């Protein structure tokens, strides 16, 4: 699995998307875009998320 | 600290 870490927060602001906070660690699912890609949180919640906004969690 | 661009969807 791929693992980002939120460096930023995220309001969600198309329905597809995923909301999040900074320091939220959220598993990649899928890459359909270059810089927008389907994650999950720790809640099991799904959406897309920005890519610019996260790093790799290490 | 700035937040960068949020991107351009298809
Ligand atoms: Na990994
Ligand atoms: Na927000
Ligand atoms: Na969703």
């Amino acid at each position: 699995a791929e693992y980002v870490r939120a460096l930023f927060d995220f309001n969600g602001n198309d329905e597809e998307d995923l909301p999040f906070k900074k320091g939220d660690i959220l598993r990649i699912r899928d890459k359909p875009e270059e810089q927008w890609w389907n994650a999950e949180d720790s809640e099991g919640k799904r959406g897309m998320i920005p890519v610019p906004y996260v790093e790799k969690y290490r | 600290y700035e937040k960068p661009a949020l991107p351009r969807k298809r």
